[PDB]
RNA sequence: AAUUUAAUAUAACUAUUAAUAGAAGGUUACUAAUAAAUUAAUAAUUAAUUUUAAAACCUAAAGGUAAACCUUUAUAUUAAUAAUGUUAUGAAUAAUUAUUAAUAAUAAUAAACUAAGUGAACUGAAACAUCU
């Protein structure tokens, strides 16, 4: 059987397991450790759920590429360079930081709800929010509408 | 009127034609999976239309199909499982012997 | 006479629980139905 | 001659290094009578049938959900030039899980309406409040 | 040359983009030996996020009624069947236990 | 500005004396990770006092087994914004719902010391049975 009979697409989804369609990356092709750093918890604290989700899957795809390269390295040539391994470890660090952030975000939301279940704190919070900006001495006129829209969207389910 | 195998075949055809999954998606959603799969070099017994992976031991055939489709867009038409054995080894004769990992 | 084989019986002291204390690891399946005998069941 | 490089009896076995060893190691899929089935925690999907088959319960099958519009810009790593951001929570004993902190954040959201944080606007900021 | 060197405090070095100690000659506190100048930096790899995109904020706390994280995504964030966390007691439980 | 003696380590046990106190292992893998707060100290490191996040499977007793397996729908459900494909001629849908309230869970459970039940025989008596 001859391979001349095949039209292999250059955009075949199996190329996503390689970087720049390279069988195995060289030290020059790998990202130098000096210029690279894993994500920080505070930087992931203010990334939307979509952003964290997409970053998770990008991390997983890169880890898959590194995994195949590392398997070829440690199974066939049996070298002890351990570069792909630490690079994937950095990615894994970012991943568990993301997991931590998501958990803490949900727990903080739940704690806020439980705090505002209490009638006393709810009354205090609404009274302060009404006295501070709402019912001002006629200084703000138009932006009060934006404040009210945000209020009805946040404290209640009004869209 | 139509055999269930024929019905499955039309299901897969309809999935491909409409661009959706060529299979039935499950209800146990997993937003953040940390499973990793390893592409492997072809063997003499495979054809250019086949690809083999090293996958988690607790992984599943449907799991591989869904993972490939949603994460990479690769549609696996037929998946087949090969679970390997673990041979005994000992780094030295003066150590407890233990079986090597079983790779899937 | 005195009751040696009854007096020398000991039973583990279950802790007192307030309405907001931590749950015990395992829970009885059914509600308790009699008071507690100071000496418990004989074991001999 | 099993191995052409050993013409005389010296103690080497037909195969392997030792004929004996520990037998109290855990079992696996390849060992046991035909009746033995250990499994790999890979199928709790459906119900066996009274005859021998197996019916898949699709509400228990795992589906890997991915963003509808994926952002192909958050790379796995971050530019080393940006210093690691740090956070300071002064006035809150509960830290990031503090309802008072969340209420302050909601207050400022109400007043300002999705305003960028100092650490976000400045790539050269080492730490920020909240 | 310097015989010995001491460290009496810490400070954030912006050139190193990190916290470093005050390297000072053992003896006079004022005389401080500066840290070496880092080699100039320049990145080209595509696996590193740009600074602006990396630090751009896209999440704000804007609701107390709707969860920012979907219900079906929680199991991937925390184990629901965890043996390392337990609840408290109620009047029903304490009545069940006390004789 | 060196060089040797005598003590001292996160890195041994044993005996005594004096204080203080009554604290996980295994298997292999979708590896089992954290985050902050406080006052007094020339954006801050004293440490030490409070808070926290995660943590797969097995170690008799949610059920079963041939330990790390399997089987039980805590992604399991009344209520809701609309419905595809149909509802024995304005609502009720086997792939389901941004959702909201209610309802079953997790035995890691040491040793030594103490109290109690039943309790030998070897042996000694230069034999042996009372006795020991
Ligand atoms: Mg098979
Ligand atoms: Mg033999
Ligand atoms: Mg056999
Ligand atoms: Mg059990
Ligand atoms: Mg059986
Ligand atoms: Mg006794
Ligand atoms: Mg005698
Ligand atoms: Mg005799």
């Amino acid at each position: 059987p001859t391979t001349s009979n095949l039209r292999c697409p250059d955009d075949h989804p199996l190329w996503q397991f390689f970087s720049n369609k390279k069988f195995i990356r060289s030290a020059d092709d790998l990202p130098p450790s000096s210029h690279i750093r894993p994500w920080s918890i505070p930087e992931l604290r203010h990334k939307s759920f979509n952003d964290l989700h997409s970053l998770w899957y990008n991390c997983l795809r890169e880890q898959n590429v590194l995994a195949r390269e590392n398997h070829l390295l440690k199974n066939i040539v049996g070298s002890t360079h351990d570069e792909f391994s630490e690079l994937s470890n950095s990615i894994r660090t970012t991943m568990w930081q993301i997991r931590h952030v998501l958990n803490e975000r949900e727990l903080a939301y739940s704690a806020s709800r439980e705090f505002l279940q209490d009638e006393s704190e709810r009354k205090k919070f609404l009274d302060t929010l009404a006295n501070d900006y709402f019912l001002n001495k006629d200084i703000p006129d138009d932006e009060v509408a934006s404040m009210l829209t945000r209020f009805q969207l946040a404290i209640f389910g009004i869209s | 009127d139509i055999n269930v195998s024929e019905k499955i075949y039309k299901w897969t055809k309809a999935g491909i034609e409409q661009g959706k999954e060529h299979f039935k998606v499950g209800g146990n959603k997993v937003y953040f999976p940390k499973a990793r799969i390893i592409l492997l070099r072809p063997n003499a017994k495979h054809t250019p239309y086949q690809a083999k992976f090293i996958v988690p031991k607790s992984f599943n055939k449907l799991d591989l199909r869904d993972y490939l489709y949603h994460i990479y867009g690769l549609r696996a038409m037929n998946i087949t499982t090969q679970l390997l054995h673990g041979k005994f080894n000992r780094m030295n004769l003066q150590t407890t012997r233990f079986r090597e990992p079983q790779i899937k | 006479r005195q009751w040696r084989l009854i007096e020398t019986r000991k039973i583990a002291k279950q802790p007192n629980y307030q309405v907001g204390d931590a749950k015990p690891l395992h829970m009885p399946k059914e509600r308790k139905k009699f008071p507690d005998y100071k000496y418990g069941e004989s074991n001999i | 001659l099993t191995r052409p490089w050993k013409k005389y009896r010296d103690g080497e076995l037909f195969y392997g290094l030792s004929k004996v060893g520990n037998k109290r190691v855990p079992l696996t899929t390849k060992q046991g009578n035909k009746t033995m089935y250990k499994g790999t925690r890979a199928s709790g999907i459906g119900r066996h049938t009274k005859f021998g088959g197996y019916v898949i319960n699709w509400k228990k099958v795992r589906t890997y959900v991915t963003p509808d519009m994926v952002n192909f810009e958050l790379k796995p790593y971050v530019n080393a030039n940006v210093p690691p951001l740090k956070h300071e929570f002064k006035g809150f004993s509960g830290g990031p899980l503090d309802p008072r902190l969340q209420l302050l954040k909601i207050k400022e959201y109400i007043v300002n309406g999705r305003v960028q944080s100092e650490g976000a606007t400045d790539t050269s900021c080492y730490k920020e409040r909240g | 040359a310097v015989r010995d060197v001491s460290f009496n405090g810490s400070y954030y070095d912006a050139d190193y983009k990190k916290v470093m100690p005050y390297r000072c000659v053992k003896g006079q506190p004022d005389l401080i030996i500066p840290w070496p100048k880092p080699d100039p930096i320049d990145v080209q790899t595509n696996l590193a996020t740009d600074p602006v995109i990396a630090r751009e904020q896209t999440f704000w706390v804007d609701s107390v009624v709707r969860n920012p994280i979907p219900k079906k995504a929680i199991p991937s964030i925390r184990n629901p069947h965890s043996k390392y966390k337990r609840g408290t007691l109620t009047a029903k439980d304490i009545a069940k236990l006390v004789a």
